[PDB]
């Protein structure tokens, strides 16, 4: 019992037989029994475990244990083809390819910064504006004092260019051809630059475009902000431990040491810690349940990148059977005919929740930076006025 | 203080207690207290300037503390509301959920008290310029 | 490509070409001093003092923010030269400052002549240097 | 590589990741796989090495040799590596050229104003000639313009998507009343 | 070290917000910082009003009404519905047409039920 | 006489600068709408590639 | 790689050299398909594509 595979139907009380159970491996078992030819009997394992060799007793532990001894004849289930299982049971070719994947929270908007209003122009531009501001005010000074027609001191040439930039002209203007060229091209500057600020901010607020912070495992590997995490006892944690490759060594030494514990005890709790993080936790999961929990309410999670290893799920039979060869040729038939793919679109993507703009008003958080620069600029000017009062009157 | 949903009349003093965050307003919290401190200084300094009018500087300097108290109320109310808006932002989108924040009658009082210090801080400067041209 | 570094070399080429004019006035003023005048040569130099020492002060803040540590460094020996020249030798002034109260001495005048040709030689070095790294950054 | 974003070749994944990591770095892979296939080591029908090769491939999958040999050939021996939402200094860049070119124009005008007015400290004949010359040249240029037919050029043709080069079907040097 | 009373300081700042420069301007660096950061304020706020209003009127102009079943096929924010007996269900059920396949795919698996029992009840839901 | 030349020149530049700001806003919006190919379904709709 | 033609029913290639005795083993990108699994034995996939 594990979704989107076998699961108890909503009226499982009243029904009986092969009809209590629905899912991928009920539709799959119906297709295996059609091409091979028999009557199947769905029997959920009593242990509820997939299969593993017990430490020193050497008795197996589940669906592998039922196939080896006598208790079943086939296990049409999400049963991973590993080495220690192929030595006792016979797998088919994989009806499903998968691997370790990365689950994150669906990328939300932001928290808008305290200097988020500067975003429509790059920081290369906002610095070019400030130094062209002084560079014009210097040229307006030199050309007004030397080669006069005076009034444009460096105190007044900074003020004329401030009014010209902030779209509010001043009660001074150059009166010389030389000073009116400096004024004229600084006026053309601030027409284009401020029309480019408004236009790029109109592009922002119209088309909302979210980005994922991480988009692979290497981009997970070279950060420190977002935490990792797997289950504490599975094939996923054992994958990162015995790996040697380049990156999963670095992704183990992080997870081994760094605390509070990134490891979890249940898949359902690890999905919760993705949602209880607002984007700092990335639960490393097996590819198929990651695409499951993505397409379920509440829609908050997302698979990124591609798979980290490649493994596969396979229909298992006991070691020596008249089912082993016909089931293997059934899986390769259902793969090429697209039955294994049309059953994939059904249970993960069609028999499930979410599918495939509003322009709320600007909140105070979006423009809260200029309210802080204002009051900080009013507090700075009350400092200068006290310094001016001391310097002038006492002397 | 919870009011309708499970009407838990136990008023949670947020410092040690336990869904919403509502320690989002701890960054905003100093600024009404800083402003009330600057305003209470100004009320001392404007009253004693009326008690003793042989000094004039007690009037204008009390004019500064009113106007500094207002600018601490703006950064109070901006950082209050900015801390609100980016928490109704961090809500997972849904069509069966609604959040409705709504400011109350003590938010209006801190808003009204901005207008009264900027009034009295202006009027303590005109009181200075009349008093300083008197002496 | 046009970057913030490349803009800093443009604007300093625009301004150091006004700095070479401040020191071509500095050579022509003292040359007409000795061949022939105090208050005329006193005034016309002092108004071109703090403009000269601060446009170069603009450069030292410009290449700092552009993270151009080479060209920041090549203006450092002139900056602390300028820093000593205003703080020390103030002699009195009691106005804006520099260069003139009662000069008339082969010590001070040749020291102004030590300036006159050196400031022209350093700034014309910078103009072709600023043109070099401008064209360098644009095509790279 | 040539069509400039018009053609999307649907091929195998591992040939796609090869050609991506191969000089010149011009193509890439988007999305995920469309189906699921697999490569297999293959024995005749009843070979002795049917089971030991099957247990070899699964042992190399778990140890990570098949991924170690994957990173070597597709990616390590591959001649490649491995948006900012904002206007940069390449969008608004001629504006800084008009600005700096306007400041450089202004100070050479301050040099010309200084030299012209220092020597001014140290008429009807001009305006009579400058009015007449600019008139009869303006009479000349519009007179040439109205009569001669080279106002508008008009080329209509067809696209040839090989090189995306073109071929004309029509070309004009039209005028005010003369095609 | 005036022309700036509070009546003229409240008037300089209307004209600085409403971008209409006034007759007088501050003449001291103390006052030319208050004048300066108030100008940068209103530069951002008016650019944020113009460009959020342009983001309103663009997005409401993008809103295209339903004009086909294919336009219903993509936009699953408006729910379908079909009377829960008869030939209108049996059309979408045994259909093999691409749009009508996706329409039955939504309608069979949706909660609360899109399948109404009566025409007059189905018009009432519209 | 001169306040009509001043008047219609102001209405000119009011329209021209509003048409520059709002055509630049129509450039930067539409190039921001351009989403790259990220699936076969994104190829399935967009039959220009 | 390997394909039977409808005329002669004879495989051509690495599948042909395993069935018709020429080879012992076929380490190569030999895609696990249905029509090949009936005549040769593929291992588990060493590469999912
Ligand atoms: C102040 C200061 O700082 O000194 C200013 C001096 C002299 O100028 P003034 O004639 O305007 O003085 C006052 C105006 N009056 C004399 C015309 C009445 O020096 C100057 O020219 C400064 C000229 C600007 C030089 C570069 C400024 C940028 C420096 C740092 C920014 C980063
Ligand atoms: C931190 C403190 C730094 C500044 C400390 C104050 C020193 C300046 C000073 O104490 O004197 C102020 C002078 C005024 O001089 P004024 O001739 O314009 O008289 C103005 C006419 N009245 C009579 C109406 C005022 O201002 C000047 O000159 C300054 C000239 C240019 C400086 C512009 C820099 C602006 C950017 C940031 C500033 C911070
Ligand atoms: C005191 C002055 C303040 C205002 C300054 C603005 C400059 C006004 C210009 C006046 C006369 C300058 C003569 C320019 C001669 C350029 C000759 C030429 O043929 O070179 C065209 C250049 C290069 O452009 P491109 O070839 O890369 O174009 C893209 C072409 N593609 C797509 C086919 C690659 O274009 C350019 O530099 C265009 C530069 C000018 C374009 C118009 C600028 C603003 C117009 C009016 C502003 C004031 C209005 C009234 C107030
Ligand atoms: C003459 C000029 C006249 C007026 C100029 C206004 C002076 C500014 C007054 C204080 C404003 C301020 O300072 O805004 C407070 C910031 C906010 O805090 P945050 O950066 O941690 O927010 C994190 C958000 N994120 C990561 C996106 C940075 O505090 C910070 O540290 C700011 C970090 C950068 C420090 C430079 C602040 C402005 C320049 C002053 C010189
Ligand atoms: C970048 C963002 C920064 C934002 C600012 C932070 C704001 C919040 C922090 C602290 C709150 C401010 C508390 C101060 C309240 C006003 C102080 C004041 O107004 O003081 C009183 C007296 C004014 O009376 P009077 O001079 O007219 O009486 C003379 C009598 N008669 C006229 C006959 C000669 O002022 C004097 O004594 C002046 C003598 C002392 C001045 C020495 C030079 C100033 C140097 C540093 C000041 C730093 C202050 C701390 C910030
Ligand atoms: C003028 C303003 C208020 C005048 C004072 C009126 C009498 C004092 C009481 C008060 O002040 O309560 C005014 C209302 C509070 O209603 P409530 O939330 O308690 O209704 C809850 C519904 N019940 C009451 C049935 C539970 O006002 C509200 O709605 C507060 C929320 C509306 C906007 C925020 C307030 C600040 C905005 C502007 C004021 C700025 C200075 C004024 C000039
Ligand atoms: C709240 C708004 C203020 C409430 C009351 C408004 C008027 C106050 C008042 O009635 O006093 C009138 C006073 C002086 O009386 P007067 O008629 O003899 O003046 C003639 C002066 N002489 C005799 C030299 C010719 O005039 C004045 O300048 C008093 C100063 C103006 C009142 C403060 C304005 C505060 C504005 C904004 C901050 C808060 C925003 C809310
Ligand atoms: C959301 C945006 C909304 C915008 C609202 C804007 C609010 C505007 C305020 C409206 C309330 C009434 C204003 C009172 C009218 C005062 C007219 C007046 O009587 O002016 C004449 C007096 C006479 O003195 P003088 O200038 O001729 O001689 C000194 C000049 N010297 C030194 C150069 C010789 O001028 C003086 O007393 C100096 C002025 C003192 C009294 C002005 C009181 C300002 C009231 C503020 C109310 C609060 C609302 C704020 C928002
Ligand atoms: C015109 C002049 C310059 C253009 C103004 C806008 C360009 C400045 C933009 C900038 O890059 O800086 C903005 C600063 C705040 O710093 P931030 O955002 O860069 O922090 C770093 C942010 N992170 C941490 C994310 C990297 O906000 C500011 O102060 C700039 C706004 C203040 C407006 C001019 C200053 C008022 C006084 C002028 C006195 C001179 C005239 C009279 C003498
Ligand atoms: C501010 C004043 C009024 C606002 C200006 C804009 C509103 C006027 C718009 C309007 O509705 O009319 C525009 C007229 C042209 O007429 P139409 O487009 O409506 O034709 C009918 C068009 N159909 C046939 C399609 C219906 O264009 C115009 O003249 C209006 C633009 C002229 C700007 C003001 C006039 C210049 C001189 C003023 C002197 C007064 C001050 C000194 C004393
Ligand atoms: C505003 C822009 C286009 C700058 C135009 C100035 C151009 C056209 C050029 C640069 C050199 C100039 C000269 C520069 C200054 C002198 C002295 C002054 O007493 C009258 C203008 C006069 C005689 C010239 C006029 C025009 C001029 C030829
Ligand atoms: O053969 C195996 N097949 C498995 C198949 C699945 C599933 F994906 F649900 F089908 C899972 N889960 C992964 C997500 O959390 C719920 C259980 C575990 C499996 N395990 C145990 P593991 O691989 O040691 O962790 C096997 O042993
Ligand atoms: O032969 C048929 N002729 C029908 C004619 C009509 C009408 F148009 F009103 F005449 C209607 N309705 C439409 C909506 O439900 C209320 C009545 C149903 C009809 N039905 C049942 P169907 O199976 O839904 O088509 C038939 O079988």
């Amino acid at each position: 019992l594990e979704s989107p595979y076998v699961m108890m139907k909503k009226n499982h009380e009243m029904l009986e037989g092969n009809e209590r159970y629905e899912g991928y491996c009920v539709d799959l078992a119906a297709e295996i029994a059609k091409h091979c030819g028999f009557k199947y009997k769905l029997t959920i394992v009593g242990d509820g475990k997939y299969g593993a060799r017990d430490a020193d007793t050497k008795i197996w532990n589940g669906m592998v244990g039922e196939l080896v001894y006598g208790k079943a004849d086939i296990a049409i289930a999400p049963l991973t083809i590993t080495l220690v299982r192929e030595e006792v049971i016979d797998f088919s070719k994989p009806f499903m390819s998968l691997g370790i994947s990365i689950m994150i929270k669906k990328p939300q908007k932001s928290k808008p910064g305290v200097f988020s209003f500067l975003d429509p122009l790059a920081y290369e531009i906002w610095m070019c504006i400030v130094f062209a501001y002084i560079g014009v005010s210097v040229v307006l000074f030199l050309v007004s004092r030397f080669s006069p027609y005076n009034e444009f001191g460096i105190f007044n040439s900074l003020w004329f260019s401030l009014g010209a930039f902030m779209q509010q002209g001043c009660d001074i203007s150059p009166r010389s051809l030389s000073g009116r060229i400096v004024g004229g091209v600084w006026w053309f500057f601030t027409l284009i630059i401020i029309s480019s600020y408004t236009a790029n901010l109109a592009a922002f607020l119209t088309v909302e475009r979210m980005v994922s912070p991480i988009e692979s495992a290497e981009d997970l590997s070279k950060q420190t902000e977002i935490a990792y995490g797997t289950l504490d006892s599975g094939s996923t944690k054992e994958f990162f431990r015995r790996s040697k490759i380049a990156v999963f060594d670095k992704m183990w030494t992080y997870m081994r040491s760094a605390e509070p514990s990134v490891f979890v005890r249940t898949t359902a709790e690890g999905v919760a810690r993705v949602r209880k993080s607002k984007g700092k936790y990335a639960y490393l999961l097996e590819s198929t349940m990651n695409e499951y929990i993505e397409q379920r309410k509440p829609c908050d999670t997302m698979k990124v990148g591609g798979n980290l290893d490649s493994k596969g799920y396979g229909i298992a039979t006991p070691k020596g059977s008249s089912l082993g060869t016909p089931v293997n040729l059934a899986v390769l038939k259902l793969s090429e005919q697209g039955v294994l793919d049309k059953l994939k679109n059904k249970w993960w993507y069609d028999k499930g929740e979410c599918g495939a703009e509003k322009t709320s008003a600007l909140s105070l958080s979006n423009v809260a930076g200029v309210f802080y620069i204002l009051v900080g600029g009013l507090g700075l000017a009350m400092l200068v006025a006290l310094i001016e009062f001391c310097y002038k009157s006492r002397a | 203080c919870f009011l309708a949903g499970e009407e838990r009349g136990r008023c949670f003093t947020i410092e040690y207690v336990m869904v919403n965050v509502l320690k989002m307003i701890r960054s905003a919290t100093p600024f009404p207290l800083v402003s009330l401190f600057f305003m209470f200084i100004g009320f001392i300094l404007s009253n004693i300037g009326h008690i003793r009018p042989h000094r004039t500087i007690l009037a204008f300097v009390s004019g500064i503390f009113f106007i500094l108290s207002g600018l601490s109320l703006v950064v109070g109310l901006v950082l209050y509301i900015s801390s609100i808006n980016d928490e109704m932002l961090n809500r997972t989108k849904d069509a069966e959920t609604y959040f409705n924040y709504k400011y109350g009658w003590s938010f209006a009082f801190a808003a009204i008290s901005f207008l009264l210090t900027e009034s009295a801080g202006v009027m303590s400067v005109y009181l200075f310029m009349k008093r300083y041209t008197a002496e | 490509a046009f970057t913030f570094a490349a803009f800093c070399y443009m604007l300093t080429l625009v301004l150091c070409a006004s700095l070479i004019f401040f020191v071509i006035w500095h050579i022509i003023a003292f040359d007409e001093l000795r061949t022939d005048n105090i208050e005329r040569i006193c005034c016309l130099l002092r108004k071109l003092v703090v403009p000269e020492y601060s446009i170069h002060g603009l450069f030292c803040l410009m290449f700092l923010c552009a993270a151009e540590w080479v060209t920041l460094g090549l203006n450092i020996p002139l900056l602390f030269y300028h820093l000593w020249r205003y703080f020390h030798r103030p002699a009195d002034g009691s106005e804006v400052m520099y260069d003139a109260v009662s000069i008339m001495n082969a010590d001070i005048l040749n020291y102004c002549q030590k300036e006159s040709w050196c400031k022209l030689a350093f700034y014309l070095l910078s103009f072709f240097y600023y043109l070099y790294s401008m064209v360098y950054t644009l095509v790279s | 590589r040539k069509s400039k974003g018009k053609y999307a070749y649907l091929l195998e994944s591992t040939m796609n990741e090869y050609i991506e990591q191969r000089k010149p770095c011009d193509t890439m892979k988007v999305g995920g796989n469309l189906d699921s296939k697999g490569y297999g080591i293959a024995t005749p029908k009843g070979s002795s090495l049917g089971t030991p090769v099957n247990l070899a491939v699964l042992k190399l999958s778990e140890q990570g040799v098949l991924d170690k040999l994957k990173n070597k050939w597709w990616y390590d021996k591959g001649e490649c590596g491995a948006k900012t939402s904002a206007l940069s200094l390449s969008n608004v860049a001629g504006v800084f050229y008009i600005l700096v070119g306007g400041l450089g124009l202004a100070m050479l005008v301050a040099l010309i104003e200084f030299c012209y007015k220092s020597r001014a400290e140290a008429g009807r004949k001009a305006l009579t000639l400058l009015s007449s010359v600019f008139a009869v040249c303006g009479l000349g240029l519009l007179g040439i313009a109205v009569s001669t037919d080279y106002w508008l050029y008009l080329e209509e043709g067809i696209i040839l998507p090989q090189n995306q080069s073109t071929e004309v079907k029509m070309s004009l040097h039209s005028g005010l009343w003369r095609v």
